[PDB]
């Protein structure tokens, strides 16, 4: 019931979702071979939104994983955790886009899609009620980007009345990990505002400030970095994954949390984190799980909320609490902090509490806030394309395969506006 | 699952082929017969399959002086190339670049465009090629301008990447290398996506006093070049925690259709007795790859400016202290980007460590770096070179022996205003203007 | 309930609470591992004042140790008692201030002023009620001195409506540690008399004599010093952690004993003090341990009573007694010792009564006078500053890494007005 | 943590650091081949770590001629200095001092200059800079002011201490003395924190003496400065009840800028057949190290007045009896203070107990002092080498061989009345001024 589409491309997404489901795995009790080993019938009550019953008991995550690159799939398959999966899922293209939005959109773009979109069009007929999808890519590849944005369309048209989350990894501003990022994410974010619901931006660096400081690991690797990604996103929807006291959805996190179509980008954060050695020295209490949640250190995206005010909050609390401790500390955070919070809209703090707790912990938290600090991060994006487009540089290989000026004209353009509205609108009065 | 086919021409090339076939052989497990005492696909992109144990390479040595790969074929690795693939013709080019591209060269071509033809239909997932060739020898030159301009008829669009020799400021040769380099140059400006640059004393320097060797014969400038190539194909042909494909070089490097000259650098160079002393950190190999006395061409980038950088550790490496070590380089001082590009930097890692070839020179090492810069100061070796070809060709010297052999004055003149508008498009990109 | 905060600067405020944190534990019945393994259960009625309720019944102090540089920390942190402080308690720096005052307060302090000011505002937030700052400090030293009076003043800031102690350690008359003590102790009164409630001056000489004659030990190293100390700094704090017939606590002290705002320099002393040897020829009575403190050998300070006047005493008693007992002895040592006492504060006696005895003991009492002698110590010191500052020596290194020539001529000019009135009032009438 | 380098000049400094490199692998444990049979850090001042278990110590040999560096290569202690760090030249100055600033010296420092800043950039917490340089020598004088000039335009403020080696008044090795002393101490005076000065001379008195010793090789000198230099680094490296730093020594001994040149001094010194007749007590080995013959430098302090001192103990000693050894040493009416330092005592406790060298002259002994006193005994000998210099050039003798190497006659009055300012006002607040 209420059945969810995971969607995964590039590089990023097919790691990602390696260690996403791992975690849904432990989650519901279910052995790397795909039988059921666990004890409780709770998790037995919804198991169809992730998985689906297949002959002998057997599960199949519900997961389409797509990549130009034939190198990514190697691993995930000849990999542990890859004896769960349907073999249909696992496509692949040729060659990979080689960070170039044209040879994602247009070149393999062509071939590519039309057989994905047969395989969600299979998954979706036999899925009972579709609740959703799930997309997981970077801003910053050619094959994740290029494709994403390709496949968010073809869907789109599809079904007009859905909803989708894309959890985004947006290109940092102290590292940057390819030399021709600004061309791949202007392009690809004038796409993904025409034609999306909500949009979860992730940042890298922050996420390694966090490891290293927070969590006080010497060698962060990507296994550790996508690890702490995974919990956030496996927190967002264990809302109905699960039962609880004060139960969400993802309908719900869409209408509290966009209040216009333009404005639906959101930052993420996670609590409690806490060191192995440094966990006995600590009180598991709603109280420190509030205050480690709204300080700019323990926040998954690299902008410092202090430059900007929160326009709306989520809190999606796990384990067991008081509504009372939950609400009373909202109180408490609201007061002290309420000269961060915009003005114009009164009480906007969404809060829903599950009962499950996260494995390893008494009780955790996910904290979602859609606040006005991305203006900054949108406007050192949009001056970095413009100093590098005026001059023309990299030009020749976007041109030489599909597009022309009038495309990068019109994106320069929209995200101007965009930044502009999300601008007048936190200095309105 | 994606092919490319290596093109060795001239000495040089088939001599640079021997040693890097030699560790693409070593890195891969497979013994000099073909066959075998992470591992299990990988060699098939490289080593295509025979029904039996035995894997052939993709490579098509190509010369006209015989001599060089009679050698190969009596070497220790015989029974590996396929007789087929060896094309020898019966006299070189001797150091004529007419001859070798209009008279003689003209009558292999076609062997040589078959068994290209051949191997790539055998294949199923084409990609690109790779180029061994050097620039002074009149082979080397005359038949790469030939089979780019044959291959680029016959394939439309794939990526066409060089190894070039780069003809040296003071260390000299031949005595028509200005007249070879220019015409090379301006054939294949348009014909070459990608083209690397390597001077030989430059390694001779770095030997000499990074690795501490008196007796640097071939061999040992061939082992360092080899190391080179391979860890840039290492990532196609092994997985990593940020893969880098031929067309991701290819598209992060070169910022301009002309300006795509790029040179190599690798790191780290150091001795057996001196790596018990060293601790081997990833951010100082970061530092020390970057430092101006390793790069493996001989010009100092402190001349210049950067343009465009990138990356490739493999090995026990991660991600953050990678992220690190950049963070520090970027702010520098003595490093100094262009202001059109504010970002300069691409990152591969890969989980396999360099292998050592028995007998070698260098270290084991269990982390490396390979940096390829498109820099300005390439910008300054070019107007050297152009200032011999003037003052050669002045009063008209050896152009008796050219134009003899199917030329005319005329096209010199082409190829020398060709050299002077690359070199002042480099010199207007590289400094600043306003607005 | 009324929580004090408890900071530690310098190598001395690290050493001397090394070893005040053994006595507190052994009071409330503290096991080195950090689990209570007491039996009376009067420890617990009290317990959150200094230590810290947390998971499985583990206890961790409200203590912040910081120090410049790293020489001090690796001693208590692998040595024993370290395994029960919070890690992110332990703060320090890369460079010790080098016995100046610029590079404490100035240059390289404001670099870690941050960091432990965070702490303080977090340190307590579970802390309900704030009763109090309690710091361990030296007048000598660089960074027990330097950024230990940057801490007051950036403390006070948060927190004005609070009452906070500093334990200091005063220079000496006759060895001085350190060649450069007369610039680094003015400057730092001069900032002490503006942003503090009351200090407690405590010499070494004076504490090596009393280990030497009264204690019968001839080499008494820093182990043996910091033992006498730390009882008396648990004895001022013990009214309120225990119960007693006549309460205290740390606002009751400081109303008694601060008649004027400048004049708030007090001098401890404790009673009863034996050898082992010869504890068996003393019977533990009430009458010999108010004479016993009344003398000047069993002083802490080095300066004696019989050149001054009392002007408020305390006697915080412990163990078990009558009051009348008490204060017969307090009226036999008015009466007797009347011309000792200030004429305009008529019954200047505070009195307080406990109801656990100190370990290993029948009966104890701490005596705290704001006495007028402390007025020759002051004398001394500024008269040795007086002589250096005039030859400009040592001088040169002052100014040159923030200071000036000004910055000295005030810090005179205020320190001779305090001993103005440190003595107009004695001879007022 | 906290970095220190060491920087090794001239036969002195490569001698004295043979030996005294050979103390610190004792005090940490260390065996010459670099493995290992208080403890947990603490050689991370020193001895940066490799991967392995191999420690290479942080310091850098720098020498014009080959000498004495080869003795080192092929000495005992061979493996443990990293080979890049002995850096040679190939002829020495030639007790000149022009030749090792102006003209041999110039074309090398650039090389020492380079293996300075890599291991700076290695270590994270550097705080200054020990040398180990002579006064009378060429390489030993000349570069090391070069060295001063480099070092300290690189590191703006950081602690700058020279190990020096005072010329002696009546024992001299060299002729141009005078010439060699007077032009390094003017050049340097400006760029050095605090300087250590030790006599030749009177360190064979000490070891005649007080140690019994009727054959002091140089050898047996050069183990008892050791001795200094370990105690002094000797808080640093282990914990201390009391504990001082680079910069505590820095600022407790300089009350003036100019005046900034202490004097070391050693306790206890005794026999191994004598150690039984001694109880070696704490109140004692004070008294000790304050007579007179037992100063390391050859000058009475009865001559003069002490303005500042330092003492360092180490081993089995508590504070109550120290501080009651200096009260009776203040009243002694044999050593006498300046007026403006009422207070000039500075004490220094370590749990450590020296060690001792095997084969050494010196017994094992649980406690031990260092007293580095700045003092105004020292400026009578300031007067004495101010006096041979002014004699000589007076009718400028041997200035040929410096005049035609790089100078003129005019900046010798430049350092001639650089001396004569610091010579007066050494005594000038030496002595009592009016009001
Ligand atoms: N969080 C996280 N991000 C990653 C990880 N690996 C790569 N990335 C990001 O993903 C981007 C890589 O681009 P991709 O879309 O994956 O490109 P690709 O899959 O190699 O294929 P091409 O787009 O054709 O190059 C980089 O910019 C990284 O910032 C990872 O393991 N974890
Ligand atoms: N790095 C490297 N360079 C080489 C080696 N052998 C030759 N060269 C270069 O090749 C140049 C000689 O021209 P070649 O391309 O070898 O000419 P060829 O192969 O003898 O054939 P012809 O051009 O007809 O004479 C010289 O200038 C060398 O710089 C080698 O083993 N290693
Ligand atoms: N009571 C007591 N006093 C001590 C002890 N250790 C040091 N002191 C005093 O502390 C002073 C030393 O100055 P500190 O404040 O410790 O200086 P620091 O912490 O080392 O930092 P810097 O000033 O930068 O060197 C001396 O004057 C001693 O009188 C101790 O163990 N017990
Ligand atoms: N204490 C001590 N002093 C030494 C030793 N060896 C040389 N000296 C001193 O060094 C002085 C000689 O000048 P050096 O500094 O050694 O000159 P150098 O290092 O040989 O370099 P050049 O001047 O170029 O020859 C003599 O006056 C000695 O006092 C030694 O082993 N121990
Ligand atoms: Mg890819
Ligand atoms: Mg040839
Ligand atoms: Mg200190
Ligand atoms: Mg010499």
């Amino acid at each position: 019931m209420r059945e969810i589409v995971h969607i995964q491309a590039g590089q990023c997404g097919n790691q990602i979702g390696a260690k996403f489901w791992e975690v849904i795995s432990d989650e519901h009790g279910i052995d790397p071979s795909g039988n059921y080993v666990g004890d409780s019938d709770l998790q037995l009550e919804r198991i169809s939104v992730y998985y689906n019953e297949a002959s002998s008991h057997k599960y199949v995550p519900r997961a389409i994983l797509v990549d130009l690159e034939p190198g990514t799939m190697d691993s995930v398959r000849s990999g542990a955790f890859g004896h769960l999966f349907r073999p249909d899922n696992f496509i692949f293209g040729q060659s990979g886009a080689g960070n170039n939005w044209a040879k994602g959109h247009y070149t393999e773009g062509a071939e590519l899609v039309d057989s994905v979109l047969d395989v969600v069009r299979k998954e979706c007929e036999n899925c009972d009620c579709l609740q959703g999808f799930q997309l997981t890519h970077s801003l910053g590849g050619g094959t994740g980007s290029g494709m994403g944005t390709l496949l968010i369309s073809k869907v789109r048209e599809e079904y007009p009345d859905r909803i989708m989350n894309t959890f985004s990894v947006v290109p940092s501003p102290k590292v940057s990990d390819t030399v021709v990022e600004p061309y791949n994410a202007t392009l690809s974010i004038h796409q993904l505002v025409e034609n999306t619901d909500e949009t979860y931006c992730i940042d890298n660096e922050a996420l390694y400030d966090i490891c290293f400081r927070t969590l006080k690991l010497a060698t962060p690797t990507y296994g550790d970095l996508n690890h702490l990604v995974s919990a956030t996103m496996s927190g967002v929807t264990t809302s109905l994954r699960f039962p609880g006291q004060l139960n969400a959805d993802l309908r719900k996190l869409a209408v509290n949390m966009v209040p216009f179509p333009r404005l639906h980008f959101f930052m993420p954060g996670f609590a409690p984190l806490t060191a192995r050695g440094s966990q006995q020295y600590r009180a598991l209490t709603v109280p420190e799980l509030t205050q480690q949640m709204f300080d700019a250190k323990n926040m998954m995206a690299a902008c410092d909320p202090r430059h900007g005010r929160y326009l709306t909050v989520a809190t999606v609390f796990r384990g067991r609490m008081s509504m009372k401790e939950v609400d009373e500390q909202m109180l408490a955070i609201q007061s002290k902090n309420s000269s961060y919070f915009v003005e114009w809209i009164p009480n906007n703090v969404k809060v829903a509490v599950c009962d499950i707790p996260p494995r390893g912990l008494k009780m955790s938290s996910t904290f979602i806030g859609n606040s006005t600090a991305i203006q900054e991060l949108f406007k050192r994006i949009s001056e970095q394309f413009t100093a590098m487009f005026r001059r023309k540089a990299f030009l020749h290989w976007y041109t030489g395969e599909g597009m022309d000026e009038m495309e990068f004209t019109e994106a320069e353009s929209n995200m101007n506006d965009l930044v502009s509205e999300y601008q007048q609108y936190q200095d309105a009065t | 699952m994606r092919e490319c086919i290596s093109i060795h021409v001239g000495q040089a090339g088939v001599q640079i082929g021997n040693a890097c076939w030699e560790l693409y052989c070593l890195e891969h497990g497979i013994q000099p017969d073909g066959q075998m005492p992470h591992h299990h696909d990988s060699f098939n992109t490289f080593f295509s399959e025979t029904g039996a144990g035995k894997h052939v390479p993709r490579a098509v040595f190509v010369d006209l002086e015989p001599t060089v790969i009679d050698e190969v074929r009596t070497g220790t690795y015989r029974q590996l190339f396929h007789p087929e693939q060896l094309i020898t013709g019966k006299e070189d080019a001797a150091n004529n670049y007419a001859r070798g591209h209009y008279t003689i060269g003209k009558e292999i071509i076609d062997l040589v465009l078959d068994r290209i033809r051949k191997l790539a239909d055998q294949c199923t997932g084409l990609q690109g090629f790779l180029v061994f060739h050097s620039f002074g020898g009149g082979t080397g030159s005359g038949f790469t301008s030939l089979l780019m301009e044959r291959l680029s008829v016959d394939y439309g669009k794939k990526s066409k990447l060089e190894f070039s020799i780069y003809p040296a400021p003071q260390v000299s040769t031949a005595v028509v290398e200005p007249y070879n380099s220019i015409l090379t140059t301006h054939t294949t400006l348009e014909h070459s996506d990608c083209a690397f640059m390597v001077d030989n004393e430059a390694i001779y320097d770095i030997c000499r006093r990074n690795l501490d060797i008196e007796r640097p014969t071939y061999t040992n400038l061939n082992r360092l070049i080899s190391q080179i190539v391979s860890s840039i194909t290492a990532s196609l042909r092994f997985d990593g925690a940020l893969n880098v494909d031929l067309t991701q070089f290819q598209t992060n490097l070169v910022p301009y259709p002309r300006i795509h000259f790029p040179l190599a650098t690798y790191a780290p160079v150091i001795s057996a007795e001196k790596a018990y002393h060293e601790q081997l950190s990833v951010a100082e190999i970061t530092n020390a790859c970057f430092e101006p006395a390793n790069q493996m061409v001989k010009c100092d980038p402190r001349h210049g400016k950067y343009m465009a950088c990138c990356l490739l550790y493999r090995g026990d490496v991660v991600p953050k202290d990678v992220n690190a070590a950049i963070a520090t380089i970027k702010t520098k001082r003595s490093i100094q980007f262009v202001d059109w590009c504010p970002t300069g930097f691409k990152v591969g890692i890969n989980y396999q460590p360099p292998t050592v070839v028995p007998g070698g020179d260098l270290a084991k090492v269990q982390r490396a770096v390979c940096m390829l810069s498109n820099t300005t100061a390439i910008a300054e070796a070019w107007a050297r070179l152009d200032h011999k070809f003037d003052l050669m060709y002045a009063k008209r010297a050896f152009v008796h022996w050219y134009v003899g052999e199917g030329m005319e004055e005329g096209e010199f003149s082409e190829a020398r205003e060709d050299m002077a508008a690359l070199e002042k498009d480099y010199e207007e990109v590289g400094v600043d203007s306003v607005e």
